RNA sequence: GGUGAAAUUCUUGGAUUUAUUGAAGACUAACUACUGCGAAAGCAUUUGCCAAGGACGUUUUCAUUAAUCAAGAACGAAAGUUAGGGGAUCGAAGAUGAUCAGAUACCGUCGUAGUCUUAACCAUAAACUAUGCCGACUAGGGAUCGGGUGGUGUUUUUUUAAUGACCCACUCGGCACCUUACGAGAAAUCAAAGUCUUUGGGUUCUGGGGGGAGUAUGGUCGCAAGGCUGAAACUUAAAGGAAUUG
């Protein structure tokens, strides 16, 4: 919702994140906006397995 | 080609789903008293020796 | 009609019965309803006991046997052959030969 | 299937008989044959220590191979790998066990089985878990075919079974254990005991498993092994 | 005087493996089964292909030096069939035959107590 | 048919009731 | 490894396998039966505690307090829902091996929900013995569980007392059973499904050809799934039960 200036997902005529919320370790201060170092997304289902 | 000469001493019956063999007792010569059953195809009878390329067999049955 | 006066089972002042499963086919069966038999066979079939007898470390060796008790359903009973079908009047035999 | 692997090696010799030393296993001293077996190991380099990596092992023996007598043949005996001298090898008692063919043959219908268990400690500082095992049985001049019990019977003769087991256990030691269970004396306690309860056959005993023992005490294994 | 193993049989369905070992069991000598005998997917079960194995370990127990064995019967159990296939039987004749020697024959089959659950659905294995 | 599932077809079938006439009112 | 046979899949990174331990959860085999208890659902290791119950024994007590029941309340397998836990096997769905003319069906290997449990809901089942509850009378026989009585009965410790476990006989109450068929019924069959056209011991609940339809609506309960109550129009001459021969 906020303007692409303000963030790395603001802007567009439309709500919407255009490029993918998974952010590599290794990423930097001011690209570490989303979910950070991840191995899956989604919903669970199942076990936490450990 | 090491094979035992072996005798058939009784006919169990005839097997096979077309009647074409049968199931028979047979005395091994050479270490006599070992017995076993076994199958054959042929006509067969009483007193009957046959050579045999193994002796450690017995099929149970078959269709 | 009520083939049996049973019902192809034994259940009286119960209500309800555990279940048991077949070994064939794995069916959840009860057990007063099961074809529980027992099978009680010598380990050796009869054709290698001389050679075993023969070759035993120890003679006058007991071999021993395998006891255990066969739960079946009726479907893989019947088609294994353990029973089959009987007469409107000889199904009331309840003892066997 | 002698030709049906699509791959034995994903990844990408010595004969280990010459590349293993035999080894020669005795019993205590609660077992007439001392001498009872052999082993095999690969030979003990400096990498490996063959010895403990031997140590941690035990072997199930018969007692009638351990005592000549078929009337014992139904008891088997697991004894630990716990010293090694010089291939002249010893044990010590890790735990008994039934054969399951004797189990299944004295186990039947119309009757009553009775089963209690204990997991008391003894007088040399092991702790060990016994379970016994009773059957029920037609009298004689009785004509019934079944002889079911009545439960009040079965949880007293539960009762005094556990106590008696307590009792022994607490006072003697593991080699008295062993020296009175060789000839089951215990099965005829209990049936003295509940002669007047039950004619009560097949009173045989069941197994027992060390939950943690003292420390190995070599010096006492040796005393054993003198 | 005579060295004895112990022979450790497993005779399931579709496979009848055995394997010798020492009395402890961590000693352990030429695992062989069926299908290692034998081609066919269904005779893996053969007991044609138990007692070739039964011939091959005499073989290699025999040049290795032991003379008799004690045997350990076992069967799947637990939930499976809970009774041997034939290869039980092939191959105790084949070893009879080859003149190893006998002891202290067990079933050692797990037929557990209260079991956890038996597979193949209710309704059972509609073949 | 069988009796369970003309059972079947018939909740299916008045569930779609519900639904439709939530739907108008 | 699986199968009828095969195949998906795992195996030099050592599978499969054997030995010694460990962890998680479920489960309570064999004994286990024409055997027990419970209103029913249902209930199977031990030990301890909580209160409860039937029958039995009673020359105890009160004294007709009782039976059956709309309304109305309690419990109520599985499945399923709500949030937590737990979470091994097994396994709706679904993916894949395939077989097949086709196969998202059978068989196979995986496998989420669930399966287990705490708190709260659901209120159904071939919840069947398809057989209401109370009471009485009537043919035999035997077996069995529990209690009790009698019997120098047997066996049991210290030969021997008790007690106990057996035997015999009897008894009350139970799960049921074998045979008959007087009796009944349309027949199968039944010790009640009898004592009913020689029609009546007491009470409750339900059915009136088949379908429509356990649908529609209206209430009512539930988070929902759904449940309880519950018609009509219209259509039709048969559907259906039990036995006989083929």
């Amino acid at each position: 919702a906020m303007n692409p200036v303000d963030h790395p997902h603001g802007g567009g005529n439309h709500q919407h994140i255009g490029k993918a919320s998974t952010i590599s370790r290794g990423a930097v201060s001011g690209q570490k906006a989303g979910l950070i170092a991840a191995r899956r997304t989604g919903l669970l289902r199942g076990s936490q397995k450990t | 080609t090491p094979v035992t000469l072996a005798k058939v001493i009784k006919v169990l019956g005839r097997t096979g789903s077309r009647g074409g063999v049968t199931q028979v007792r047979v005395e091994f010569l050479e270490d006599t008293s070992r017995t076993i059953v076994r199958n054959v195809k042929g006509p067969v009878r009483e007193n009957d020796i046959l050579v045999l390329m193994e002796s450690e067999r017995e099929a149970r049955r078959l269709r | 009609p009520k083939k049996r006066a049973s019902n192809g089972r034994n259940k009286k002042g119960r209500g309800h019965v555990k279940p048991v499963r077949c070994v064939n086919c794995s069916k959840s069966i009860p057990k007063d309803k099961a074809i529980k038999r027992m099978a009680i066979r010598n380990i050796v079939e009869a054709a290698a006991v001389r050679d075993l007898s023969e070759a035993s470390v120890y003679p006058e060796y007991a071999l021993p046997k395998t006891y255990n008790k066969l739960h079946y359903c009726v479907s893989c009973a019947i088609h294994a052959r353990i029973v089959r079908v009987r007469s409107r009047e000889d199904r009331k035999n309840r003892a066997p030969p | 299937a002698v030709g049906k692997n699509k791959r034995l090696s994903k990844g990408k010799v010595v004969d280990p008989f010459t590349r293993k030393e035999w080894f020669d296993i005795k019993a205590p001293s609660t077992f007439e044959n001392r001498n009872v077996g052999k082993t095999l190991v690969n030979k003990s380099t400096g990498l490996k220590s063959a010895s403990d990596a031997l140590k941690g092992r035990v072997v199930e023996v018969c007692l009638a191979d351990l005592q000549g007598s078929e009337d014992h043949s139904f008891r088997k005996i697991k004894l630990r790998v716990d010293e090694v001298q010089g291939k002249n090898l010893l044990t010590n008692f890790h735990g008994m066990d039934f054969t399951t063919d004797k189990l299944r043959s004295m186990v039947r219908k119309w009757q009553t089985l009775i089963e209690a268990n204990v997991t008391v400690k003894t007088s040399d500082d092991y702790v060990l878990r016994i379970f016994a095992i009773a059957f029920t049985r037609k009298q004689a001049n009785q004509v019934k075919r079944h002889s079911y019990a009545q439960s009040s019977h079965i949880r007293a003769i539960r009762k005094v079974i556990s106590e008696i087991l307590t009792k022994e256990v607490q006072g003697s030691t593991l080699a008295q254990l062993t020296s009175k269970l060789i000839p089951e004396v215990i099965n005829k306690e209990i049936e003295n005991a509940t002669k007047d309860i039950f004619p009560l056959q097949n009173i045989h005993v069941r197994k027992v498993k060390l939950l943690k023992q003292p420390k190995f005490d070599v010096g006492a294994l040796m005393a054993l092994h003198g | 005087s005579q060295v004895f193993g112990v022979a450790r049989i497993y005779a399931s369905f579709n496979d009848t493996f055995v394997h010798v070992t020492d009395l402890s069991g961590k000693e352990t000598i030429a695992r062989v089964t069926g299908g290692m005998k034998v081609k066919a997917d269904r005779d893996e079960s053969s007991p044609y292909a138990a007692m070739l194995a039964a011939q091959d370990v005499a073989a290699k127990c025999k040049e290795v030096g032991i003379t008799a064995v004690h045997v350990k019967i076992r069967a799947t159990g637990g939930t499976r069939t809970k009774t041997p296939g034939p290869g039980g039987q092939a191959a105790l004749r084949a070893l009879a035959r080859s003149g190893l020697r006998i002891g202290r024959i067990e079933d050692v089959t797990p037929v557990p107590s209260d079991s956890t659950r038996k597979k193949g659905g209710r309704r059972g294995r509609r073949l | 048919m069988r009796a369970k599932w003309r059972k079947k077809r018939t909740r299916r079938l008045k569930r779609k009731r519900r639904k439709v006439r939530a739907r108008s009112k």
